[PDB]
């Protein structure tokens, strides 16, 4: 899956499956 | 209470649940509504994958909370 | 101690808080500054979502810490 990833807008630590931030819907940067 | 389940593309269904419902029951409800088998459902809340044995209350899932559905294959 | 809040506009404001302050108290200060009701505020710090009822010290929030203000999505 990968490791969790920090949102580039709000820093929230998201699940590796998600393509947008769970909190603010900022898209994943990679 | 009502919670939301959103696919990876942003499409959203609504579920009528209870705080005491297990994640297994929620996956069974999703299977009833959309026909997706529970073994192919992965549910994410607050950055974590949810385990079937716990309840929505065990994960502090409240009304209007959004769960994220991922296809497992 | 002074902490920073990255507001919805990309601006960073400063707050005087104590480690003993609740997340609700910080949201009330943010409401005074930015006009967003606390029930529509989400506060994120170093990848962690801050929960109502907790204190800043519960999250290792120190002086010079930056919290990120998120408008609480409509759900779905
Ligand atoms: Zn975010």
């Amino acid at each position: 899956e990968g490791a969790q990833w920090n949102c580039t807008a709000c820093t929230f630590l998201n699940h590796p499956a998600l393509i947008r931030c769970e909190q603010c819907e900022m898209p994943r940067h990679f | 209470m009502q919670i939301f389940v959103k696919t990876l593309t942003g499409k959203t269904i609504t579920l009528e649940v209870e705080p005491s419902d297990t994640i297994e029951n929620v996956k069974a409800k999703i299977q009833d509504k959309e026909g997706i088998p529970p073994d192919q459902q992965r549910l994410i809340f607050a950055g974590k994958q949810l385990e079937d044995g716990r309840t929505l209350s065990d994960y502090n899932i409240q009304k209007e909370s959004t769960l994220h559905l991922v296809l497992r294959l």
